[PDB]
């Protein structure tokens, strides 16, 4: 299995700041990573797909970059809807995997 | 539109065994791909298996192949999941995801939470 970190399992800011979340594989995963939220509510979406690419219906103040096993998502500018938990996942070979996690919070 | 409907929780007694519903809505069932994953606060997200309601071919992660048996009733449009010998370490929120416009994980249900006794 290729295992996914996220190194940062909280992370506390303010409303309107630049926020970077990164997502560590174990080896090379040719781009094949998606981010997925959690909002507080339960409810689970697909943001973006293949590093990149937003996904339908996501904002344009979430951004991917990355390549070979290092990852991160960026918000840039931090909203109180944005305030949840976020996933990481690879989608180079089965099974597929998850990273743990990412708490954002205010303050 | 599209949507998965699963029950929100599940109170169950170790030992015992326990099936969760996921009921897809407006599209065609037996066209896509249901995914089934486990959330364990603090333990991570993890991918139990896949199953295709049209063939009833299936896919699992070795890790959860003596644990969960995917099934589907191409009638009622629903696919299931069975969890057999209920331990404390099964506790965890269960989703079901659907696959659509060549994504694996572009839908997803709100969840049913485990708790086992």
């Amino acid at each position: 299995d290729i295992q996914m970190t996220q190194t940062t399992s909280s992370l506390s800011a303010s409303l309107g700041d630049r926020v970077t979340i990164s997502c560590r594989a174990s080896q090379d995963i040719n781009n094949y990573l998606n981010w997925y939220q959690q909002k507080p509510d339960g409810t689970v979406k697909l943001l973006i797909h293949y590093t990149s690419r937003l996904h339908s219906g996501v904002p344009s103040r979430f951004s991917g970059s990355g390549s070979g096993t290092d990852y991160s998502l960026t918000i840039s500018n931090l909203e109180q809807e944005d305030i949840a938990t976020y996933f990481c996942q690879q989608g180079n070979t089965l099974p597929w995997t998850f990273g743990g996690g990412t708490k954002l919070e205010i303050k | 539109q599209v949507q998965l409907q699963q029950p929100g929780a599940e109170l169950v007694k170790p030992g015992t065994s326990v099936k969760l519903s996921c009921k897809a809505s407006g599209y065609n069932f037996t066209s896509y791909w249901i995914n089934w994953v486990k959330l364990r606060p603090g333990q991570g997200l993890e991918w139990i298996g896949d199953i295709y309601p049209g063939s009833g071919i299936t896919n699992y992660n070795e890790k959860f192949k003596s644990k969960a048996t995917l099934t589907v009733d191409t009638s009622s449009s629903t696919a299931y999941m069975q969890l057999s010998s209920l331990a404390s370490e099964d506790s965890a929120l269960y989703y079901c995801a659907g696959q659509y416009g060549n994504l694996w994980f572009a839908y997803w249900g709100q969840g049913t939470l485990v708790t086992v006794s």
